[PDB]
């Protein structure tokens, strides 16, 4: 695990730039067009039956990791890395367009910015402690310019 | 009608006698809480604890600010729910007698005056 390689990848990234473009990702991805069709007026055709099963990925620091329920005290090094990945992702997410994050009275821009920082903090925990690859999958979608919003069995719902 | 107007209208139908939302209270709600932020489960649990801790102070302030006695045996109801981003503030309380879509993710900001 190379932490500086992650910071330069974050450095040269284009987060949220490909939201609503019909790109080829993992077969596990369910692609929905926009925030309206995920969160305000969903249809189970676009969710491919999985709407009943979906849980939103965390969009706030006070929410629980859905993949690993790690109760352990973290190494001080890891605490240090999580603060540095958070600041890296905060700098790579300045001045996002609000239009792709807004529908009607709903603004999803804070949820998205919290959600991407959450995913990268947990990805660093995952790779540092060798816990698995659940966050590696989510972060790959972020690096491709999309927003993974939801887990429904082995599927990742994304814009 | 705005979202806020409909919530205020609905809440008043179930208000204790002598406990209706007043013109003043409705304007304060409109001014102080026009946009709300969805709370996490944990943030909702802490907001509920804050209420249990402050509710006697908040009921006194309801009495002093509307010039009315707290209706006998009424429970304090949040007009804008805590989970939706409602406030623990006298102007968000009203005394009371006692579908499809997943809830919005925490951090979602909603403008109520649309």
């Amino acid at each position: 695990f190379d932490f500086d390689s992650l910071l330069q990848r974050i450095d040269s990234s284009c987060f949220f730039s490909r939201m609503g473009l019909p790109d080829v990702l993992d077969s596990r991805v369910i692609l929905i067009e926009n925030v309206e069709k995920v969160f305000v007026n969903p249809t189970d055709a676009e969710f491919k039956g999985y709407y009943d099963s979906v849980e939103w990925l965390p969009t706030s620091m006070t929410q629980e990791d859905p993949f690993y329920k790690v109760k352990e005290v973290l190494p001080k090094e890891l605490t240090g890395l999580r603060i540095r990945v958070n600041k890296a992702v905060m700098n790579a997410t300045k001045g996002l367009s609000k239009d792709k994050f807004n529908y009607g009275p709903h603004d999803f821009s804070l949820a998205a910015r919290n959600g991407i920082c959450f995913a990268f903090r947990e990805y660093v925990s995952e790779q540092y402690l060798h816990l698995g690859n659940k966050w590696e999958e989510v972060v790959g979608i972020y690096f491709s310019g999309h927003w993974p919003v939801g887990i429904a069995k082995d599927k990742i719902v994304t814009i | 009608c705005s979202t806020l107007d409909r919530i205020i209208g609905d809440a008043n139908k179930v208000a204790s006698r002598g406990g209706a939302i007043t013109a003043k209270q409705a304007q304060i709600l409109r001014d102080n809480l026009p946009v709300v932020q969805r709370r996490s489960v944990f943030q909702n649990q802490m907001a509920r604890k804050e209420f249990v801790r402050d509710q006697h102070y908040l009921m006194s302030q309801w009495e002093a600010n509307t010039g009315r006695t707290w209706p006998t045996g009424a429970t304090p109801h949040h007009i804008i729910p805590l989970e939706s981003g409602g406030a623990n503030k006298w102007w968000n309380l009203m005394p009371t007698h006692g579908q499809s879509r997943k809830a919005l993710p925490p951090g979602t900001i909603t403008d109520l005056r649309l």
